[PDB]
């Protein structure tokens, strides 16, 4: 039973790692993409105001 | 789209304003259309008092 949890243990590493790429992406990606999405709906608040 | 619009609101209210007024917003004289179908009545009136 130790032998089995000590490989479920060393396995865990494989999610944790693609977590962090996973995340990595997201920041130098997704956020900025979303950013210019905000401003340009921020324009188009305006433009329905006038 | 929105933008483009605006130019649409501010023609269609000329077009309102030729009612019930002989100037634009802008204070100019109508001469479209309207002005012109407005002198048709005048010269009727006068051909119907001739």
């Amino acid at each position: 039973a130790t032998k089995a949890e000590y490989a479920l243990t060393k396995l865990k590493l494989s999610n944790e790692s693609v977590t962090y790429c996973t995340a990595q992406y997201n920041l130098s990606s997704m956020l900025p993409q979303q950013l210019l999405m905000l401003k340009n709906q921020t324009t188009q608040v305006a433009e329905q105001t006038k | 789209l929105t933008t483009e619009q605006i130019n649409m609101t501010k023609e269609q209210k000329e077009a309102q304003r030729a009612q019930t007024s002989d100037t634009r917003t802008d204070g100019t004289r109508v001469a479209g259309s309207v002005g012109k179908q407005k002198e048709l009545y005048d010269q009727q009136i006068t051909s119907y008092k001739r």
